[PDB]
C-alpha cells in the first residue's frame, strides 16, 4: 500500500527516529512503519493495552511498544479533540530516552518516537496532524 | 529579544528575565477597584499601589489556589507586569508563563488566548511550576513538594515532564498557616482577625516558625521550660512571646487535621504520589525529593521529611531531600533556566501556530 | 588548597599583611557582631585614616543627608566642615561661592547649625607631633590663646587655641581672624545634638539571605531597620549616631580613596573551615580578614571576587535597596556575577535535555 509515503512525511524534517501506522480493528497490524526499528514489531497484545478499556493499570510499571518499555506521561486518548497518548521510553544507566505520541482516528494509530533532546510538545503537534489528515480522508 | 519569565502565584507574582539568576519584579497578586461603583481617580490599582490605597479600594486576589478564578482582574496583573513592572512592550518579547499542577484546561487556552490576542506576544509557553522549580536545582527527574501561599502540590517528574496521575494537591498552603497561627494566638487573649493582623501575623510566622523533629517531644519541651520561646514586638510596642505556637503552626502541613482538614500530611502524600508512579522510577523519585516555595522555608522541614519519608519507606531505599536555599523562588529560575536554553526556541507556540489551530494548540505543544 | 567554581579562582594569601583603616577597630568587632545577629553581610566605605581619633572620641556627630559643603584636610578643622568654606580642602577654596552658599543653606534648610569647634588633647597631639600638621602652639599674653599655622592648605592664615572646660572635659577651643577680629572658629553641626559632624559610616552595600529578600509591608524599611540595630549596637549618646537612614545622590565623582579599603562584615559562618562550600576552605585563606573580622576589599577587583563568593552563598542586594556600589568595573554586569547554582543548574539541564 501508499501508506510508506506517510512515514517518509513523518520522517522528513529530521525530528523523529521512528513512526508508524498501525490498524487497530479486527486483528491489528502495522500498516506500514521505518524498517529495522522499534515500533515495526507491535505485536495485538501491545495494541490491546493502548486501545484498552483498562485506563490505570499501565500506572504500575508502563507498557511497551515493540517491546521497548515505555512509561505514560499523559493519557488523552478519551479527550475529545486530542485522542492521543503521550509517553517516554525507559532506558537504563545514562542511555537516551526519547517521547513518543500514539494518536487515534477511526481506524489505525498513528505512532512517533522522537530523536534524543525533542520535545514532546513537538511529537505531539506532529502526530496530531497528521492523525487530522488522516481522519479527513475517512481513516 | 530576552524571553519574559512569569510565575503566577496565589500570594506573589514573580517576574522577571530569562538569562537572569533572580526575578527583576515580585509584588502581590492582588486588584483594588473603587469602593463607590456609581457613574457620576483610576479604574484600578496593582500590587503595592492597590494595598498603599487600602481604604478606598476592595481588595481581590485573582488566582485562588494557584488557579485563574478572575479573568479581568487576571489581564490587569499582566498588564501592570509587563508595562509597569518590567517596562516592555509584550509584542517584542516570547513569553514563558507558568500554572499550577492539574490546572484546567479551559484555563491553559484562555491564558494562551489573551497572550496572543490581548497582549500580542510573539511566542508563547505555560510551563508546570513545580517542573521549574527541578530545573533549577540541575536534574530532570523528581518528585516536588511546591508550596505557595495558596496550595500544596507533590508532583513526580520523569526527564522534564510532569506525571498527571501521580499528582496530589493539598488545599493548605502558606495562607491558612497564617490563619491557623492568628487563630492560636487569638486563643490566648490577643486579637488578630483583621486583613492588617492578618499580616502582621505572617511577618510573625516567616520570622520565628520552624518544624520540629519530633513533634510530641517539642510539646512536652515547650510545657517544661522557656528554652524555645521568642519574642515579638508588635506594631503598637506590645511584646508578644511565640512559644510552641513557632513549631505547631507548620506541624499542620504534617498533620492536616489542625485546622479541621481530614486530608494526609505533606509526607503521606509523597509516598501516595511515589506509588502511583511506575515501580521502575520510584528509588530515582525518592532520591530526589526537591522542596519549592515559600511555603518550604521553615527551619528543620528538610530534616523532619527526611525522618517521615523514611518512616514511610522500605528500610533499604536511599532517601535525599534537596531544600535550595533559593527555593522561595526556585520556580522562577528554573523558568530563566528554560527560556533561555536555545532548545526553548523549539518548544514554545508561535504567533503563526497560534492562528493555524487556535487556544488548543497550548494542550499538544505544553506539558 | 586552592579555590575553585566555574570561573572563579582564589588562591591563599601568601604572608597576610595588616592593612591600615579609618574605622575604630571598636566599632569593627560592634559591625561583626551585628553581621552575625542579623545574618547579613555589611560593607562600609573607608574612613580618611586622619578621622580615626575623631570618631573614636565619641563626642561629635556624623554628616547627614543633604549636606554638600566640603570637609577640610587642613589646619586645626581637618576632618570638619567649616562654615567658611575658604577654610575646607581645595576644591571648595577654587569654588568659594558655590561652597559658602551650600554651608549656609544647609544651616538655613533646618539640616545644620553652625557650632563651635572643641578639640580633644589627643587631637592636638596628632595635629602638632604625629601628622606636623600644625606648627607648635605659641602661647600669647593678651587673649591667653595658642597660636599655630597650618604645614598644608594656606599657611599663611594664623589660628588660635584656647583651654576651655565644656562639661567637665578639658578641650581646646578652635578661634580664627574672622574680619581681623579674634573670633570662634564654626564648624556645620548636627541639628539635634548641636555637635559638630565628622565623617560618617556610609554604607557601600547590604547584601541578605534570600529569607529576607522580597516584597516588604512598606526606599526600604529591612534596611531602616538594619540601621537602627547597627547605632543601637554602636552605643552612642543620642544624636551622635555614625549611620544615616536614607542615602544621598550617586555623584559623578569616583577616586580609589572613596571606595577603597573597605571593610566588609560577614556571619560567622564564613570564617569556619566549610566556609566557601564542603572542602573549599575559610573566607580568610583567599581575603584579608583583621583580629576583629572585618573583612578588608582593596581593589575593584577584590570587590569582584568577594561579591561573587557572597552571591554563591545565597546573599544578594535587596531589590528595594538602591546602591552606587562598583567603581573601576573588571566586568560589573548583571551576566558577569550570576550566581554558580544558576549556571551549574543551566549546564545540568542543557545536558540531561540533550543540548
Ligand atoms: N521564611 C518563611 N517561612 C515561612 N513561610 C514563608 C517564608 N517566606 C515566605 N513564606 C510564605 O510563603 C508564601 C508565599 O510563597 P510563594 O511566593 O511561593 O507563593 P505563591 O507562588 O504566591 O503561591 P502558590 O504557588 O500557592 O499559588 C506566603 O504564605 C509567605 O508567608
Ligand atoms: C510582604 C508581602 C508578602 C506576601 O507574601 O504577601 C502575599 C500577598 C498578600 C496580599 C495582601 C497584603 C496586605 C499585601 C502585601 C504584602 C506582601 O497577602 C499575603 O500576605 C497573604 C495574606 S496573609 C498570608 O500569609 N498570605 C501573601
Ligand atoms: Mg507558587
Amino acid at each position: 500500500a501508499g501508506w510508506n509515503a506517510y512515514i517518509d512525511n513523518l520522517m522528513a524534517d529530521g525530528t523523529c527516529q521512528d513512526a508508524a501506522i498501525v490498524g487497530y480493528k479486527d486483528s491489528p497490524s502495522v500498516w506500514a512503519a521505518v524498517p529495522g526499528k522499534t515500533f515495526v514489531n507491535i505485536t495485538p497484545a501491545e495494541v490491546g493495552v493502548l486501545v484498552g478499556k483498562d485506563r490505570s493499570s499501565f500506572y504500575v510499571n508502563g507498557l511497551t511498544l515493540g517491546g521497548q518499555k515505555c512509561s505514560v506521561i499523559r493519557d488523552s486518548l478519551l479527550q475529545d479533540g486530542e485522542f492521543s497518548m503521550d509517553l517516554r521510553t525507559k532506558s537504563t544507566g545514562g542511555a537516551p530516552t526519547f517521547n513518543v505520541t500514539v494518536t487515534k482516528t477511526d481506524k489505525t494509530l498513528v505512532l512517533l518516537m522522537g530523536k534524543e533532546g525533542v520535545h514532546g510538545g513537538l511529537i505531539n503537534k506532529k502526530c496530531y496532524e497528521m492523525a487530522s489528515h488522516l481522519r479527513r480522508s475517512q481513516y | 529579544t530576552t524571553a519574559l519569565v512569569c510565575d503566577n502565584g496565589s500570594g506573589l507574582v514573580k517576574a522577571g528575565f530569562a538569562g537572569d539568576d533572580a526575578p527583576r519584579a515580585v509584588f502581590p497578586s492582588i486588584v483594588g477597584r473603587p469602593r463607590h461603583q456609581g457613574v457620576m481617580q483610576k479604574d484600578s490599582y496593582v500590587g503595592d499601589e492597590a494595598q498603599s490605597k487600602r481604604g478606598i479600594l476592595t481588595l481581590k486576589y485573582p488566582i485562588e489556589h494557584g488557579i485563574i478564578t478572575n479573568w479581568d482582574d487576571m489581564e490587569k496583573i499582566w498588564h501592570h507586569t509587563f508595562y509597569n513592572e518590567l517596562r516592555v512592550a509584550p509584542e517584542e518579547h516570547p513569553t514563558l508563563l507558568t500554572e499550577a499542577p492539574l490546572n484546567p484546561k479551559a484555563n491553559r487556552e484562555k491564558m494562551t488566548q489573551i497572550m496572543f490576542e490581548t497582549f500580542n506576544v510573539p511566542a508563547m509557553y505555560v510551563a508546570i511550576q513545580a517542573v521549574l522549580s527541578l530545573y533549577a536545582s540541575g536534574r530532570t527527574t523528581g518528585i516536588v513538594l511546591d508550596s505557595g501561599d495558596g496550595v500544596t502540590h507533590n508532583v513526580p517528574i520523569y526527564e522534564g515532564y510532569a506525571l498527571p496521575h501521580a499528582i496530589m494537591r493539598l488545599d493548605l498552603a502558606g495562607r491558612d498557616l497564617t490563619d491557623y497561627l492568628m487563630k492560636i494566638l487569638t486563643e490566648r487573649g490577643y486579637s488578630f482577625v483583621t486583613t492588617a493582623e492578618r499580616e502582621i501575623v505572617r511577618d510573625i510566622k516567616e520570622k520565628l516558625c520552624y518544624v520540629a523533629l519530633d513533634f510530641e517531644n517539642e510539646m512536652a519541651t515547650a510545657a517544661s521550660s522557656s528554652s524555645l520561646e521568642k519574642s515579638y514586638e508588635l506594631p503598637d510596642g506590645q511584646v508578644i512571646t511565640i512559644g510552641n505556637e513557632r513549631f505547631r503552626c507548620p506541624e499542620t502541613l504534617f498533620q492536616p487535621s489542625f485546622i479541621g482538614m481530614e486530608s494526609a500530611g505533606i509526607h503521606e502524600t509523597t509516598y501516595n504520589s511515589i506509588m502511583k508512579c511506575d515501580i521502575d522510577i520510584r528509588k530515582d523519585l525518592y532520591a530526589n525529593n526537591v522542596m519549592s516555595g515559600g511555603t518550604t522555608m521553615y527551619p528543620g522541614i528538610a530534616d523532619r521529611m527526611q525522618k517521615e519519608i523514611t518512616a514511610l519507606a522500605p528500610s533499604t531505599m536511599k532517601i535525599k531531600i534537596i531544600a535550595p536555599p533559593e527555593r522561595k523562588y526556585s520556580v522562577w529560575i528554573g523558568g530563566s533556566i528554560l527560556a533561555s536554553l536555545s532548545t526553548f526556541q523549539q518548544m514554545w507556540i508561535t504567533k503563526q501556530e497560534y492562528d493555524e489551530a487556535g487556544p488548543s494548540i497550548v494542550h499538544r505543544k505544553c506539558f | 588548597k586552592t579555590y575553585q567554581s566555574r570561573d572563579l579562582v582564589l588562591e591563599p594569601i601568601q604572608h597576610p599583611k595588616s592593612i591600615e583603616l579609618g574605622m575604630p577597630e571598636v566599632d569593627q568587632s560592634v559591625l561583626a557582631e551585628v553581621a552575625e545577629r542579623e545574618n547579613v553581610i555589611i560593607g562600609v566605605r573607608p574612613v580618611d585614616e586622619k578621622s580615626k581619633s575623631l570618631i573614636a572620641s565619641k563626642m561629635y556627630s556624623s554628616k547627614g543627608l543633604f549636606v554638600k559643603a566640603k570637609s577640610s584636610d587642613w589646619g586645626p578643622m581637618s576632618g570638619f566642615i567649616p562654615v567658611d568654606q575658604s577654610f575646607a580642602k581645595a576644591s571648595a577654596r577654587r569654588d568659594l561661592e558655590k561652597f559658602n552658599e551650600y554651608a549656609e543653606q544647609s544651616i538655613l534648610s533646618g539640616n545644620a547649625v553652625s557650632a563651635n569647634l572643641y578639640l580633644n588633647q589627643v587631637r592636638i597631639e596628632e595635629l602638632v607631633s604625629k601628622y606636623e600638621s600644625l606648627t607648635p602652639l605659641e602661647l600669647d599674653v593678651d587673649s591667653g590663646m595658642y597660636k599655630t599655622t597650618a604645614t598644608n592648605g594656606d599657611q599663611t592664615i594664623p589660628f588660635f587655641l584656647n583651654k576651655v572646660t565644656v562639661d567637665d572635659k578639658e578641650l581646646w577651643q578652635v578661634h580664627y581672624l574672622r574680619e581681623g577680629e579674634l573670633a570662634p572658629f564654626k564648624v556645620i553641626g548636627d541639628p539635634v545634638s548641636k555637635q559638630p559632624m565628622t565623617a560618617d559610616y556610609d554604607l557601600l552595600t547590604v547584601m541578605y539571605t534570600y529569607g529576607d529578600l522580597g516584597p516588604q509591608d512598606k526606599v526600604s524599611d529591612r534596611l531602616k531597620e538594619l540601621k537602627d540595630v547597627i547605632n543601637t549596637s554602636l552605643g552612642r549618646t543620642d544624636g551622635l549616631e555614625m549611620v544615616h537612614h536614607g542615602a544621598d545622590d550617586a555623584n559623578p565623582y569616583a577616586v580609589m580613596a572613596d571606595n577603597f579599603p573597605a571593610t566588609f562584615f560577614v556571619p560567622k559562618h564564613f570564617f569556619d573551615d566549610d566556609g566557601l562550600g564542603e572542602g573549599k576552605g575559610s573566607i580568610q585563606t583567599y581575603f584579608n580578614v583583621n583580629e576583629q573580622g572585618a573583612v578588608v576589599i582593596q581593589n575593584p577587583q577584590e570587590f569582584s571576587n568577594f561579591q561573587q563568593v557572597a552571591i554563591n552563598a545565597s546573599y544578594r542586594a535587596s531589590l528595594n535597596d538602591k546602591w552606587n556600589s562598583g567603581l573601576d568595573s573588571p566586568l560589573f554586569t548583571t551576566k558577569r556575577k550570576l550566581s554558580h547554582d544558576y549556571l551549574d543548574a543551566r549546564d545540568e539541564v542543557a545536558k540531561k535535555l540533550g543540548l
